[PDB]
């Protein structure tokens, strides 16, 4: 959130090919008792927005108004976004 | 070339065996067949060397051909390849070992001797007594 | 020989660094060595400032167990032979060591 040490954490970083579920080095768990609770936290973190946003191209075309079925935002420059993504808005 | 020196006797009749691209045995050949792709290619490079073989008729030149279909073997380790192993036996062993290689040791082993030791110390009946010792 | 070297009971052996407080104190090493007893003398090889060290343990004997598991941590432990025993001519004795060659 800064860019502080960064020194084992880059080093632990680098052993990821994908996500924590599957990720094979696991060896390095074993050994400090630290380290232990900074993956198993970290893999419980792992899905979850994570903030946004607005797509590049997504532009969407209602027959009827769209507050009817769909719920809206508006974004920092004033855009109108869609709460819903690309598959639940098709 | 330096494969086909190495040769320590029937060590490279497998050699040739397990890092293959052959053709089932490989019509007409021979083993190995990349005695034969340095040939065509003529090394270093040599402009003056792979047009010579294809004029008349490395890895790409040898795939250009080829005898390739089959396809048996991998690696360069894959396979094919009183207390004694025991109990029995596999492999995978079934008493001792191994955190293999060890496995690999079992498999060239039977049989059905004991000892020896071959080649030739000195631990395989230790590891073996050492084994019997834990009941 | 060799053989009567390898026949004659082995005991544990860890090096551990010249990295290491003694006012933390020291307990860990001494914690690890508890839960695992048995029957082989401990011994500890201290790459100190200048000289190879040798420090054979106390009362800890480890149970052959403790050996893999401490590999586990960042110590590099082995199952060298005892150097306590080296003596005697019975018990195993020199004839039964020479049957294994």
């Amino acid at each position: 959130v800064y860019g502080i040490p960064h020194k084992k954490a880059e080093e632990l970083a680098k052993l990821i090919p994908k996500p924590l579920q599957e990720a094979e080095l696991r060896a390095e768990m074993e050994k400090d008792e630290r380290i232990r609770q900074v993956i198993e936290v970290a893999m419980r973190l792992e899905g979850l927005n994570r903030h946004a946003s607005v797509h590049a191209a997504g532009v969407v075309i209602a027959a009827e108004p769209l507050t009817d079925l769909v719920p809206l935002m508006r974004d920092q420059e004033g855009r109108p976004v869609t709460q819903y993504d690309m598959g639940a808005v098709e | 070339h330096h494969h086909h020196h190495h040769k320590a006797g029937e060590a490279q009749d497998l050699a040739e065996g397990w890092r293959a691209f052959l053709e089932a045995l490989k019509p007409t050949l021979r083993a190995f067949v990349r005695e034969a792709r340095p040939h065509l290619e003529g090394k270093t490079l040599v402009l003056r060397f792979p047009e010579s073989k294809a004029f008349h008729h490395l890895l790409p030149l040898a795939r250009a051909q080829f005898g390739v279909e089959e396809l048996a073997f991998v690696l360069e380790k894959k396979s094919l390849s009183p207390p004694w192993e025991a109990e029995e036996g596999e492999d995978p062993s079934e008493e001792l070992r191994r955190l293999a290689r060890l496995l690999g040791g079992r498999l060239l082993w039977v049989r059905k001797p004991k000892a020896p030791e071959a080649e030739e110390p000195v631990s395989e009946d230790g590891i073996g007594g050492n084994g019997i010792m834990p009941p | 020989t060799l053989e009567e070297v390898l026949e004659a009971p082995k005991a544990l052996e860890v090096e551990v660094d010249h990295a290491l407080l003694d006012e933390k104190g020291v307990a860990r090493l001494k914690s690890l060595l508890d839960e695992h007893p048995g029957s082989l003398p401990v011994y500890l090889r201290v790459l100190g400032p200048f000289g190879e060290a040798l420090f054979a343990l106390r009362e800890v004997r480890v149970g052959e167990e403790a050996l893999g598991l401490l590999e586990a941590e960042g110590y590099r432990a082995y199952l060298v032979p005892d150097r306590e025993v080296f003596l005697q001519g019975n018990g195993g004795g020199p004839k039964e060591e020479v049957v294994p060659f």
